[PDB]
RNA sequence: GAGGCAGCCUGGUGACAGAGCCUCUGUCUC
């Protein structure tokens, strides 16, 4: 659904990464210089960004119970 | 009037057919949900070949 | 064949087949044949050019399609008895002038070889690198991973869904992943595998798990029980209804809790239920005054309402369906899977501090037996650990589809070097416990797991003098009904060449169904006994006076009553 | 009723074949996706003949090689090729 | 539901003593201490503490189950030393260690701030 | 026969990190060193929820397990509360929780993150670790969606749970070329030497040191932000000095009593 | 109970007698009526005879103190117009 | 009363015993039950 | 028969020494005399397995021979094997 | 029909009468647990509160039992009943009052299952008497079943989610059966073959293996470790089999306290060369490969399966003929507990590194198979010319595919020879494969070199197209790329036509295991 | 090979090819009772009923279906209360 | 679309769905 809180390994916060991570690749940077950039070293923090999927876009899609 | 025929969801004689994306979401339905099956007392069915 | 090509007279699912030797032409316009795409070769070339791609490129917005690649005469649908009469070219490489000419005359090619593959068989990586049993393992254990199973979850009322928290794409993936839109809806996890033998709680097909991994989240999800129920008029003068039921109206009023329900006689979301709790209470018109049909929790459960929803059936009865949630947290003893025939349950669940550690402070997610590997030759899983490593550090998803030259071992570790990592994916550990080097440096690597639709909680049972059975007071059957085992005929055989007869006498009677009937000395026929007056009798003989007891099975008095019913006097004497 | 009752039970007649008209699977979207393609060969299961649950040569390109249930089952429920295009029939007029 | 409760790892129950002293009767000067509430991260400084000690035969330690938290020590002395003292001392000499260990990392500190 | 006397060097201090070498100590002692950075070293965490409005798409225990991993300032604090085990209040006081609020609404037309900067606090010490570096996004809200709760922190530490880790990651080395052999490569020459590596580029290990044991200990404690990297450390030590006169003080009321 | 406890030493197989039917049938007149109920309560010679056994969760049965677990129940019998082939 | 939501303009409508289940203002056939009221904690792990 | 043409062999068998320690265990759960001076025992089972070892349980075995005849064994007229 | 309900199975002879479903009885999914004995099961907690055993109340145990019933049903240590002396049963879970918690002799209180409690256990299909055996309970946290792993050999077991039953007997009488007839340590040996069933295994097996080479020296601190899990140990820390310059023990010294009593054995280890008992250093063994145990004291060679294993004569099988059950208890029990604590320095893995070989070796397996593939080829040759003429007895199609065979069976065994030659000392398949705890020289000689022929019903793939075996060959040929001859490992990856040759051949294997598995009761049936 | 043995000691013992089939069992001298546990339930009974046939109570099989201590192992010997030694 | 036995029977457990007024079906687990 949504970016976990920490990585799961090593306790490093990346849920307040997702939305830097996604700008740095509107501004065209790969995915490698955009996990560079916010400072993800190891590859246990970099898989936390790399393999998200953020389906929490597609469940707001649908209108609520309540309006 | 001679009976129903139960429809194949996303067939060209469901409801939900030539939807778009922006549409299935306001029916609750997934866009992604293939179809192809039945619903018959609430259950869905599908006929294996 | 040319008219079937510009579709003119003929539709291109016509399939058409000369048998040169029987002289027998044949036409098939006949439903249900199986076919497939194949690309046309004619004079040793491919009739698809440059321009038919640069044409599907534009697709995005141009109106060129796959039917303008029909109609154009460059791909073919050939049917499984006219593949009899084609030479198919596996790649346009089989087209090249080569110094040992094997075929002259293709007919078809190919398109790609990986399309013989199914959608549970292409979510698979490197399975041209597998023992084949494995790959069918696999794409039965692909159907229980869970992941999201449609977007649409919240307003479904399925009886049973599962729900994973944080499913991820996989870092390693074969390109018709994309058609199956696994990215969309992916059904597991990467996660940092090491292969090594830690403290042995790995052994067998067993599994350990980081503790501080699953306290993140990690294969956290949560499970749906959904009830519906019905209300109904019945003849001219009952009626059920769901109400608020009391033990001065109802008779079926259990000492359990029915202060959870409204006024309406439903719960609402957000309440805490537990097993034996009244989700919706029911009543029905008694000719007490009513009988109680209030519906209970599905027994060990605890959860909280999710959903409650309120209708009219086909009938136009108040018609209601219930949807619980529950968290399941990995214990040990839940089933994992690694998308290579890998299932195995956890064994024991490590802290962070005691998992083994690499110079940088990575500890693994899971710890696999390196057993596991030799005798099934899963090599496929050691290559995604090793691409699965490139691609977390190259910031890529690495491609994994099979039949691809483009890749190898080689070339994968030659990249992995460059990230200063052993080129085999081999990395020097520390031991959690001690902090010593680990003689051994383990293969460690980010692997995609699957976390299956089986867990120990669903499956834990027991029995200790529950419910009976009706007709045969034996213990009920399955864990729903609180069952008992069944003590089989082979658990008897070796129960036997044991000698345990007393525990075989135990076991499969008096701890399961005694029983005493009173018999006639005279003939072995069962006699009427008045236990409380102190008096017994033989009719058929008179005898009132010289009557035995005798233990036995109940479902065996229930076999000679049964045989009497056939007239048969199985007589049972004692002396 | 008639259209009904036998896709509600399965059982391909008036009251039959059965095992037609399974519930769709909703455990995972591959689940899904491989119920709406699986086939299935009438031949009853209780028999020992090895012969038609073999892989034949012909199911190359057409029926998934990998995919097949465990038990009984095995060799004769399968499942289509990605590509594979079941025809759906012509006059042949 | 037969999940034990994370802080009845470190918790004690009424009547739980931490430690208890077994003279262990195959050897002599030799000694069984169990530790209640303790892991790898208390056994491991001890032992290793105990056998510096030059009158110390044996020390060992173990974990009996990694699912209940306890540690066994087992410390062998030579005559006249008991393994009470030995095992006593070796915590002083670590007490000792890790105060010692934190005042330079304090300086280290300062010296790293201010400069 | 007595103790070890050690070392220190700091050879990097940020508000992320410290290296640092400790040498002169045993193997055994830097191990439970980096085992107490990790799990018992106390911080202050999102520990209770109640929700009294939950309108997401997430359910409310996806939520609350978010909170719970939201890093909490905790530098000052964490030594003056209680243990809510010790505290003798019924429920929960000041003097061992930390009371948060979250009330959001989504009323505007288009996507609203509730991030840790919508956590309020009762107090000024405690605030996440992002305010105190864009912030966590514990939930998007649709237009018409809400959340409002009420959450108290809690002091506890790694063992307990993983949201009680302080430590983003542990790095730790000895022997960094292979002298004592306590590892063996099958093929040396194939291995990337290590950063603290003092080997020309053609020689691929140190001989062999027979007479050495482990003596110079390489460690990098990254902070998830509840400490500050340095504090991490002198908690562990001030804390496992804490646990060994514990045992002391019950080792010699036992002998006391065998005795 | 009175009676002494006995093992079963043998069993004998045969066939019933049709008068020992009789005899050891409670139902003194036979079975007659296809119905289950009179007024509602069980018809005797109907197929719910309360001699024949204890038909309620806590009843008792007029032959003996049955308390639905004692009774073992007891057989009854119809009396057959014309002789019919045993199949 | 209760008070449900119909599922096809969000509305709230109080509803009563053996009253049947229609919504007034676009008679839409599904209602749900609104949400509880009494405190449920959650330990935030 | 008698105590003389014994053609049984005087070991006890494990089937004999399973039933003769289940049966006098459970005598001494239902307040049997007990045979033997106890040492801090408690658990019938256990006693019985001291009783057994001392030879003093005091039962007589009954093998009956497949013609139907019968020897009569002390238990302390048997070998034990372990 | 009255008949119906007696025809047969589930009928109620066979489904009633022969077998049933019983009381007492529970089933979890099965889980390892190193740190049991054989002798051991652990038991959820949950489960254990949930059976009872029946204890009659003496003045031996009254005062006990008064506890039990006062804690009750909701503590695990409690009791559900008491039952009088009229067979009247207080239930405990409901509050009585204090007249319902009286005790007096020959009350029987349901006290709940405790730690040391007997109880059966099994799997199905029960295949032979080993299939159920008596286990002593250890509770334990989580909801699984614990076995200890030589105890997964018996059953058959593996933790890939297998469940198991157990079986609580309800009196002394059936208890002291199980003790004194059924338990595991009385089970080590069985009749069927009079070899042990329970061996070392997995983990342990192949660091006895690595833990008994020379190589293995110990230094004191290590050794102080191994020596704590020692449950029999006599507290003497034997003299280091080097003591200058540096004190350093040995894996066979340590060994040498595992092993009980004064066993005296003689064995082989699995690479033991055929010549070195015929020419000199009959003895002093220059790789170690000769094992000899004298006076319980491991003397020298490196033990493996060959040594440990379920096979007769075996180090394991001499303890329990010369020891017994009582002894060979402990001796599995501490193989497990010290090995496993070993192996937390030496580690074990395998890798890429593993299934790779040199480019030389390569280069030899390419040779080879380009030189079988050409003999096949003119094979082919000679049959298409006439030239070729039959075996006596053979068709001449028989002739020619046993022809091919020939060429295609060197192939696979040459290549595969020169893989495993090509294996470097510190390979890990090697390690396993020499160890004898999984794997075989086939599966590496297919992961490195050639996977080999594939074959339905033994025959080469059959021409299922008119004439040919896919639409990709031309017609009529026999050649073994044609008919399913796989020349690449596993690590090559296979092309797309050996992929599909490849689920051919294991299909076939699919089939019969489900052909088997459906017959597995039927013989011992007819037999019984 | 004394289970080798055993059986092929079983299947001639009685003078012809014993073949463990249904009739080839139903030619045995075993009792009515353990036979209808095999293959034929009802029809071994009628013809058991039909001829007055008798079970000895003596297979292991038959005092099973009564519930009593089988002819088999632990159960194949009896015990007596030596009350003499009581004394001591 | 296969046996075998005198129309029926096709090896042990297990867990869930669907259908019907407890019985039947299908899928799945070792
Ligand atoms: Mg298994
Ligand atoms: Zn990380
Ligand atoms: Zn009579
Ligand atoms: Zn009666
Ligand atoms: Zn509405």
């Amino acid at each position: 659904m949504i970016i976990p809180v920490r990585c799961f390994t090593c306790g490093k916060i990346v849920g307040n990464k997702w939305e830097a991570y996604l700008g740095l690749l509107q501004a065209e940077y790969t995915e490698g210089d955009a996990l560079d950039a916010l400072g993800l070293k190891r590859y246990c923090c970099r898989r936390m960004l790399l393999a998200h999927v953020d389906l929490i876009e597609k469940l707001l899609n649908y209108a609520p119970l309540e309006k | 009037f001679i009976g129903k025929i139960p429809i194949m969801l996303r067939s060209t004689y469901c409801l939900l057919n030539g939807l778009t994306d922006r549409d299935l979401c306001e029916l609750n339905e997934c866009p992604l949900d293939p179809g192809g099956y039945f619903i018959i007392n609430g259950s869905e069915k599908v006929l294996i070949a | 064949r040319k008219l079937r090509r510009q579709m003119d007279i003929i539709v291109s699912e016509v399939s058409m087949i000369r048998d040169i030797r029987e002289r027998e032409i044949r036409i098939y316009t006949d439903a249900g044949r199986i076919c497939r795409p194949l690309l046309i070769v004619e004079k040793q070339k491919l009739l698809l050019k440059k321009r038919h791609i640069d044409q599907l490129k534009e697709r995005e917005y141009n109106n060129y399609s796959w039917q303008d690649l029909v109609a154009s005469g460059v791909v073919e649908y050939i049917d499984t008895l006219e593949e009899e009469t084609v030479m198919l070219a596996m790649t346009p490489d089989d087209l090249q002038e080569k110094e040992v000419a094997y075929c002259s005359t293709y007919t078809h090619c190919e398109i790609h070889p990986s399309m013989i593959l199914g959608v549970c068989a292409s979510i698979i990586p490197f399975p041209d690198h597998n023992q084949s049993p494995r790959n069918t393992y696999q794409s039965a254990m692909g159907k229980q991973a869970m992941g999201v199973y449609i977007t649409n979850f919240h307003v479904r009322m399925d009886t049973l869904a599962h729900v994973l928290y944080y499913p991820q794409k996989p870092l390693v993936t074969t390109r018709s992943m994309e058609y199956l839109r696994f990215r969309e809806l992916p059904a597991g996890i990467n996660s940092i595998v090491a292969i090594a033998s830690y403290t042995g709680y790995n052994q067998e097909d067993s599994v350990i798990m980081n503790r501080s991994a699953v306290d993140r989240g990690f294969f956290r999800s949560v499970f749906y029980r959904s009830y519906k129920e019905q209300e109904s008029k019945k003849g001219f003068d009952q009626e059920e209804v769901f109400e608020k039921p009391t033990r001065e109206t109802c008779q079926g009023m259990r000492h359990a809790i029915y202060d959870k329900l409204d006024d309406d006689g439903l719960i609402a979301p957000g309440v805490r239920v537990s097993g034996d709790d009244v989700i919706i209470g029911k009543t029905v018109t008694l000719p007490y005054t009513k009988r109680d049909c209030s519906t209970f929790l599905r027994t060990s459960e605890t959860g909280i309402v999710d959903q409650v929803m309120v209708t009219l059936n086909q009938e136009g009865y108040k018609f209601c369906k219930i949807r619980v949630r529950s968290v399941r947290i990995p214990q040990i003893g839940d089933k994992f899977a690694s998308r290579h025939g890998q299932k195995g349950t956890c064994g024991i669940q490590y802290r962070q501090e005691d998992m083994p550690f690499t110079c940088e402070g990575i500890t693994p997610d899971i710890i696999i037996n390196p057993h596991a590997i030799p005798s099934r030759m899963t090599i496929g899983h050691l290559i995604e650990c090793l691409q699965g490593k490139v691609s977390a550090n190259k910031g890529e998803i690495g491609d994994a589809t099979p039949f691809n030259d483009a890749v190898n071992v080689q070339k994968i570790s030659n990249l992995l070097s460059d990230y200063g990592y052993h080129l085999r994916g081999n990395e020097v550990l520390y031991n959690g416990f001690t902090g010593r080097k680990i003689t051994s440096q383990i293969f460690i690597g980010p692997t995609y797991y699957q976390r299956l639709k089986h867990m120990v909680d669903d499956k834990i049972h027991s029995r200790a003098r529950g419910p009976i059975q009706i007709l045969n007071r034996q213990p009920m059957e399955g864990r729903s009904r609180d069952g008992g085992l069944r003590f089989g005929e082979m658990e008897r055989d070796c129960q036997i060449a044991h000698g345990a007869a007393q525990f075989l006498r135990e076991r499969l009677f008096e701890a399961s169904d005694p029983y005493q009937v009173h018999v006639c000395n005279l003939c072995g026929i069962m006699a009427i006994a008045n236990t409380r007056t102190h008096t017994y009798e033989c009719r058929g003989c008179r005898n009132k006076t010289q009557i035995s007891l005798v233990r036995m099975p109940y479902a065996c008095k229930l076999l000679f009553q049964e045989l009497m019913s056939m007239s048969i006097a199985p007589r049972m004497m004692s002396v | 009723d008639g259209l009904k009752y036998s896709l509600a039970t399965g059982n391909w007649g008036d009251q039959a074949r059965a095992g037609v008209s399974q519930v769709l699977n909703r455990l995972t979207f591959a689940s899904t996706l491989s119920h709406l393609r699986r086939l299935n060969s009438p031949i009853g299961r209780d028999g020992k003949l090895a012969k038609p649950r073999q892989l034949h040569n012909t199911l190359w390109g057409m029926v998934c090689p990998a995919e097949t249930p465990e038990g009984h089952a095995v060799g004769l429920v399968k499942n289509l090729a990605l590509m594979a295009y079941i025809s759906v029939g012509s006059q042949p007029s | 539901m037969n999940a034990p409760p994370a802080f009845e790892s470190f918790l004690l129950f009424e009547g739980e003593k931490k430690i208890t002293i077994n003279k262990d009767t195959k050897v002599p000067n030799a000694c069984l201490f169990t530790i209640n509430k303790e892991d790898h991260t208390l056994g491991n400084i001890i032992k290793s503490q105990l056998l510096k000690d030059p009158q110390v035969l044996f020390a060992g330690y173990k974990v009996p189950h990694p699912l209940e938290h306890k540690i066994i020590i087992r410390v062998q002395t030579t005559p006249d030393y008991s393994p009470q003292e030995a095992f006593t001392n070796a915590i002083t000499d670590l007490i000792s260690e890790l105060s010692l260990l934190e005042e330079r990392f304090r300086v280290a500190i300062k010296d790293k701030q201010e400069g | 026969p007595y103790a070890n006397q050690p070392t220190v060097r700091i050879t990097e201090l940020t508000d992320e990190n410290v290296k640092f070498i400790i040498e002169n100590t045993d193997l055994a002692v830097a191990n439970s060193i980096r085992r107490v950075f990790i799990a018992e070293v106390p911080i202050i965490a999102i520990d209770w929820v109640q929700i009294d409005a939950n309108s997401s798409v997430l359910h409310d225990e996806f939520i609350a397990h978010r909170l719970g991993l939201i890093p909490l300032t905790s530098d000052d604090i964490v030594d003056k509360l209680q243990y809510s085990r010790d505290c003798t209040c019924e429920e929960f006081c000041p003097e061992c929780s930390v009371e948060f609020t979250l009330d959001v609404r989504c009323n505007e037309d288009q996507t609203r993150h509730v991030t840790s900067r919508d956590l309020i606090s009762n107090s000024p010490r405690v605030i996440p670790v992002t305010s105190r570096q864009d912030d966590i996004l514990i939930v998007k809200l649709r237009k018409g969606q809400e959340l409002r709760l009420r959450a108290y922190a809690k002091k506890g530490f790694g063992k307990e749970h993983a949201k009680w880790n302080p430590t983003a990651g542990v790095a730790f080395e000895y022997d960094p070329d292979n002298a004592l052999r306590h590892t063996v490569y099958p093929k040396p020459e194939e291995w990337p030497k290590s950063e603290y590596s003092e080997l020309d580029e053609d020689e691929s290990q140190a001989p062999y040191d027979p007479n050495g044991k482990p003596e110079r200990f390489y460690y990098n404690v990254e902070s998830c932000g509840s400490l500050r990297p340095e504090t991490i450390v002198l908690s562990a030590l001030s804390g496992l000095k804490k646990k060994l006169s514990d045992l002391q003080t019950q080792l010699s009321h036992e002998i006391q009593s065998d005795v | 109970s009175a009676c002494p406890l006995r093992t079963i030493k043998r069993v004998q197989f045969g066939v019933l007698s049709p008068d020992e039917l009789k005899r050891m049938s409670v139902t003194e007149g036979g079975i007659k009526y296809p119905e289950t109920t009179e007024g509602g309560r069980p018809k005797l010679g109907g197929l719910m005879d309360p001699r024949q056994g204890v038909i309620e969760r806590t009843g008792r049965c007029q032959t003996c103190a049955g308390n639905m677990t004692e009774c073992p129940g007891h057989f009854g019998h119809i009396e057959l117009a014309k002789p019919v082939f045993h199949v | 009363p209760m008070i449900y939501i119909c599922g096809e303009c969000h509305t709230e409508n109080e509803i009563k015993s053996r009253d049947p289940i229609r919504c007034r203002e676009c008679g839409y056939r599904i209602m749900y039950k609104k949400r509880t009221k009494r405190l449920v904690v959650f330990d935030a792990r | 028969q008698a105590n003389q043409k014994r053609i049984t062999t005087p070991y006890m068998t494990k089937y004999e020494r399973a039933r003769v320690l289940g049966t006098r265990a459970l005598q001494i759960a239902m307040c049997a005399p007990v045979m033997v001076e106890l040492e801090g025992e408690t658990d019938p089972l256990l006693i019985a397995m001291k009783e057994l070892k001392a030879r003093k349980i005091p039962i007589i075995i009954r093998r009956y021979l497949p013609d139907g005849s019968y020897e009569d064994w002390g238990v302390d007229e048997l070998i034990i094997s372990d | 029909s009255l008949k119906q309900r007696l025809k047969g199975k589930e009928g109620r002879v066979r489904g009633n009468l022969m077998g049933k479903r019983v009381d007492f009885s529970a089933r979890t999914v099965i889980t390892p647990d190193p740190n049991l004995s054989i002798d051991q099961v652990g038991v959820p907690r949950s489960i254990a509160a949930n059976m009872t055993f029946a204890e009659i109340v003496t003045p031996f145990n009254i005062d006990r039992l008064q506890e039990l019933v006062r804690r009750g049903n909701s503590q695990y240590p409690g009791a559900k009943y008491i039952i009088r002396d009229n067979g009247d049963r207080i239930d405990l879970r409901f509050h009585p009052k204090p007249s319902d918690l009286h005790l007096q002799t020959g009350y029987k209180v349901e006290r709940h299952m405790c730690d040391g409690d007997i109880v059966i256990f099994n799997r199905q299909p029960t295949l032979h008497k080993m299939s159920m055996m008596g286990h002593r309970v250890r509770i334990l946290p989580w909801s699984t079943f614990r076995l200890n792993l030589s105890v997964t050999t018996p059953y058959n077991a593996d933790f890939d989610g297998d469940e198991m039953n157990l079986h609580l007997p309800q009196s002394l009488e059936t208890r002291a059966e199980i003790q004194e007839l059924a338990m595991v340590p009385r089970m080590i040996v069985t009749p069927q073959s009079n070899r042990p069933v329970m061996g070392i295994v997995q983990d342990t097996l192949t660091a006895v293996r690595k833990f008994t080479k020379r190589d293995v020296f110990l230094e004191r601190g290590e050794v102080m470790n191994l020596l704590m899990f020692l449950s029999t140990w006599d507290g003497k820390v034997p003299q280091p089999a080097i003591l200058k310059p540096r004190p350093l023990w040995t894996g066979k010294q340590i060994f040498s306290l595992i092993i009980p009593g004064h066993i005296n054995c003689i064995r082989t280890h699995s690479t033991h060369p055929d010549d070195e008992d015929s020419g000199p250093y009959k003895h002093i063994s220059p790789g170690d490969t000769k094992v000899v145990v004298e006076n319980g004291e491991l003397i020298m060679g490196i033990l493996c399966k060959k040594s440990l294993g379920t096979s007769a004569g075996s180090l394991v099988h001499i303890s329990y003929l010369e020891m017994g059950h009582d002894i060979t208890r402990l001796f599995y029990s501490n193989i497990q507990t010290v090995i496993n604590n070993w192996l937390l320095i030496e580690g074990h893995t395998i890798g890429i590194g593993d299934s790779i070989a040199d480019s030389k070796t390569y280069q030899d397996i390419q040779n080879t198979i380009k030189k079988a593939k050409q003999d096949v080829i003119e094979v082919i040759e000679k049959a298409h010319n006439n030239e070729l003429e039959p075996t006596p007895g053979n068709t001449l199609r028989q002739t020619f595919e046993n022809q091919v065979n020939r060429i295609l069976n060197d192939a696979r065994d040459k290549t595969g020879s020169s893989a495993q030659k090509s294996l470097s000392e510190y390979n890990n398949f090697k390690s396993m494969v020499v160890s004898g705890a999984k794997g075989s020289k086939i599966n590496i000689s297919q992961v490195i070199a050639v996977v080999g022929q594939q074959n339905v019903e033994g025959k080469r793939i059959p021409f299922g197209f008119k004439h040919r075996t896919l639409p990709h060959f031309i017609k009529d040929d026999y050649g073994p790329e044609s008919r399913g001859f796989v020349e690449n490992s596993y690590l090559a990856g296979l092309t797309p036509t050996e992929f599909f040759f490849h689920a051919m051949g294991g299909r076939e294997g699919l089939i019969d295991t489900a052909v088997k598995t459906a017959e597995t009761g039927y013989i011992q049936r007819r037999l019984i | 090979y004394r289970h080798l043995a055993l059986l092929c000691d079983t299947m001639t013992c009685r003078g012809h090819l014993m073949a463990i089939t249904r009739h080839g069992v139903n030619r045995q001298d075993t009792g009515p009772l353990m036979k209808c546990s095999f293959e034929e339930t009802v029809d071994v009974l009628m013809e058991a009923a039909a001829h007055g046939e008798s079970d000895p109570m003596k297979g292991v099989s038959e005092n099973i279906m009564l519930g009593q201590l089988a002819p088999a192992g632990t159960g194949c010997f009896d015990l007596l209360l030596d009350a003499e030694k009581c004394k001591y």
